[PDB]
DNA sequence: AGCAGATATCACTCAGCACGA
DNA sequence: TCGTGCTGAGTGATATCTGCTTTGGGTGGGTGGGTGGGTTGAGGCAAT
């Protein structure tokens, strides 16, 4: 019990760290943002966390992006070796 | 598709519409005052009288300079002349006679930044 | 049958590129005692991803420093480059 | 006309060797 | 142990072709259902 209740608090604090991800409103309330680059050029993000900040901001341009780099990993079955 | 050869020129009139639209009195041109009353924000609707495109093409007709038949062209088929009509306003609306907020409006911050990037575009 | 998109030696010598960054990284980029260091890893991070993005939209922060990683293994106009810039400062 | 499945032809990564340093 | 190609076939990936089917309405049916829509008019039946 008591090894339960520290893992309960552990997930307690990462939904609240996680929290700050989320917003309050629906995801069909519709905020757009408009970034503005250290060249005036603007880009646009959507999400109230998009407005509130900035961070987030580039973290959601970072992770719209759809081309990824290959990954090529060297896996070798055990069971090949017996 | 193949092609036909029908007695209309819309070059010749659109340059009717124009200088009806221009010259047409009936003080100052009544459309002219109409679309400089728009310009202002004050009118949002244009209504084209065909009893004066009538007077205009009898005016002329008497002063000699025969031109063509608009009225018919008009009533024959409407649907281009919509367009036409609103291309030549457009050509010839009067820039506004009473300061208005501009920034207020999405539509002119949006064009605005739009020239701005074109501007950037080709000086690079 | 399209030519894909490279980070090539080209492309980071442009204006836009490794001289962007000689001529403005001190004046944006700035590590503060008084400020907490994931601050400052993240402001460096957040100059940096910038120029990035400005310079070569089709990758992800990371997937660039790959990318950049490679080419300045791989290129030998960009190790003059390189050369040269460190030569220069020496010189001073 | 639009959409989902599929074929096939397009590159790119790690692989490794010869020279010389 | 760095740099610069030359070789290389493997492991992709993304730019690129090959076949439904649909609206709704009986010019797909009642071995797809009637709680996915149509549907007002006549007809037969039981409780009244």
């Amino acid at each position: 019990g008591f090894e339960l209740s520290k893992l309960l608090q552990k997930e307690h604090q990462m939904r609240k760290n996680v929290i700050k991800h989320t917003s309050a409103r629906h995801s069909r309330f519709g905020g757009l943002l408009s970034i503005q680059t250290p060249d005036k050029t603007r880009l646009t993000v959507s999400g109230s966390q998009a407005l509130v900040d900035e961070k987030i901001a580039l973290q959601k341009l970072d992770d719209s992006k759809k081309w990824n780099k290959r990954i090529i990993k060297k896996h070798q079955s055990v069971a090949a070796e017996g | 598709l193949p092609s036909i050869q029908l007695p209309v020129d819309y070059n010749n009139l659109f340059n009717e519409i124009t200088d009806f639209l221009v010259t047409f009195k009936q003080k100052g041109p009544k459309y002219m005052a109409m679309l400089q009353k728009v310009a202002n924000r004050e009118l949002n609707s244009v209504i084209i009288d065909l009893d004066d495109i009538l007077q205009y093409q009898n005016e002329k007709f008497l002063q000699g300079t025969q031109a063509d038949d608009l009225v018919s062209a008009i009533q024959q088929n409407a649907n281009h002349f919509t367009e036409l009509f609103c291309r030549a306003i457009d050509n010839n609306m009067p820039l506004p006679t009473k300061e208005i907020d501009y920034k207020d409006d999405v539509l002119d911050v949006i064009l605005n930044q739009r020239r701005l990037r074109n501007e950037r575009m080709l000086s690079d | 049958r399209r030519p894909q998109v490279k980070l090539t030696a080209e492309k980071l010598l442009s204006d836009k590129g490794l001289p962007y960054v000689l001529k403005n990284a001190h004046k944006r980029i700035r590590i503060s005692s008084k400020k907490n260091s994931y601050d400052n890893l993240s402001n460096i991070i957040q100059f940096y991803q910038l120029w990035a993005h400005e310079l070569f939209p089709k990758a992800k922060f990371k997937d660039f420093m790959k990318i950049c990683q490679t080419v300045g293994k791989t290129d030998p106009v960009l190790r003059e480059y390189r050369v040269s810039l460190f030569r220069d400062e020496m010189g001073m």
